[PDB]
């Protein structure tokens, strides 16, 4: 998988690529399937 | 050497121009009819059979499914893309109010999804934002016109906001005239695709002539995604504005890249013809920009940044028009006027009644 490349996961999360999908990795304040979300 | 490309060059800029019609008769594009050619292409392989229920149970597994139910917005619970689609509900929201019933399956990922040379139950219809010849997929304006493109150090939230993006830019580039920009190439970004390698490397080699470094994207896996160099700071868009001649490129799909260079005022140089946006038909090589075929050459690169440093008054005229064009017609009423025009002649091609679903969830207004 190459979805990680766009840069989606927001405010400053990291990211995956599985062969289905992405992952986001959110840091301690952000929620969401891409950090968009306040904790 | 020197003359037969001057000659080459000219003489397609001469033609390019003298062949040249605007996309509105009128300036102010009242009836919305400037990016009018994109959208009948899109629909027409529907235009005699029609979408029947069937094609559209049949493309739900392309993207994720909206539906205008009772001018109600539903969609499927789970968006792959959730930024993308606040990005795209932005718009449809106040158009639902006073739009027919229909179910639409727009693609939120980047690359598009029905393969016209697979062919195949990939006959759609499916939306999506970036598309070649080889996809039957229709484009619509893009999410990040509003929310949910690519999340950078200076954009973290994803870049979006194009109304608040475009006066940005608009008093950068009245800040900094045409005289005054550097007379260099501009390049900074990832490598999403190879096709950007060459104006890297030869930056490397002629930093006088090309200023083009990699960045570090959220796909990094090794150092050769940047070619073995320490990744690069991210520039604004604003910082752009300080160079004469700028690079677009295909990314996975069209880059969102491309519509801020304009606005600078300074001169486009757009690699390939391939991967679309919705207004990419419009802009007309040598026009509005300076075009180069795919996997561009050192020596390409080279002859055709010094053709330009030498033919000023030629370069400006074309990055004035360039910019013109995006000022006047990429608007955002030009991005809300092409979704209702679009949903307006789509809606006429369903064969069957729209019908409520339970599983999906209710977005608005
Ligand atoms: O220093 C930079 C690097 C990137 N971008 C923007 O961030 C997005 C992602 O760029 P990248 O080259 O990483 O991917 P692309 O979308 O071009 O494949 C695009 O809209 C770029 O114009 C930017 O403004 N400044
Ligand atoms: C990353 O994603 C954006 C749109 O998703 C696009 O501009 C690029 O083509 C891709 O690299």
């Amino acid at each position: 998988g190459d979805q990680c490349e766009s840069n989606p996961c927001l405010n400053g999360g990291s990211c995956k690529d599985d062969i289905n999908s992405y992952e986001c990795w959110c840091p301690f304040g952000f929620e969401g399937k891409n950090c968009e979300l306040l904790e | 050497n020197e003359d037969e490309f001057s000659f080459k060059i000219r003489r397609q800029i001469e033609k390019a121009n003298a062949d040249y019609k605007p996309c509105s008769s009128d300036p102010q594009d009242s009836d919305c009819s400037c990016h009018a050619n994109v959208l009948k292409r899109d629909l027409a392989p529907y235009k005699s059979t029609g979408v029947t229920r069937q094609m559209i149970e049949s493309s739900a597994r392309y993207g994720t499914k909206y539906k205008i139910y009772g001018h109600r917005l539903y969609r499927d619970a789970n968006c792959m893309f959730p930024a993308r689609c606040e990005g795209i509900e932005h718009f449809l929201l106040p158009l639902v109010a006073t739009l027919p019933d229909m179910d639409l399956i727009i693609n939120t990922r980047d690359y598009p999804q029905l393969n016209a040379a697979w062919g195949n139950a990939a006959g759609g219809p499916v939306f999506s934002f970036s598309k070649t010849k080889e996809y039957r997929d229709i484009m619509y304006p893009a999410w990040t016109f509003w929310a949910g493109g690519p999340a950078t150090k200076l954009h973290p939230r994803g870049i979006g906001r194009w109304d608040q993006m475009r006066e940005k830019l608009e008093k950068r580039a009245a800040a900094i005239p045409w005289s005054q920009k550097r007379s260099l190439g501009f390049f900074r970004g990832s490598r999403t695709s190879d096709e950007r390698d060459s104006l890297i490397l030869l930056s490397r080699r002629n930093p006088e002539l090309v200023e083009a470094q990699y960045t570090k994207n959220q796909g990094w896996k090794s150092p050769k995604d940047t070619l073995d160099a320490p990744a690069a700071d991210e520039v604004s868009f604003e910082d752009h504005c300080k160079y004469k001649y700028l690079f677009n490129f295909r990314g996975v799909a069209a880059s969102f890249r491309l519509k801020h260079l304009f606005l600078c005022k300074s001169l486009v140089f757009h690699v390939g013809d391939e991967w679309q946006e919705f207004f990419y038909d419009q802009l007309k090589p040598w026009v509005h920009y300076v075009p180069l075929k795919s996997y561009p050459s050192q020596q390409e690169y080279e002859h055709i940044l010094s053709f330009f440093k030498k033919n000023d008054a030629l370069a400006q005229e074309i990055a004035q028009r360039g910019y013109d064009f995006i000022w006047e017609h990429l608007r955002m009423k030009d991005i809300k006027c092409y979704w209702r025009k679009l949903l307006k002649r789509y809606v006429k091609l369903l064969q069957y009644e729209v019908k409520p679903e339970d599983q999906l969830i209710y977005i608005g207004p």
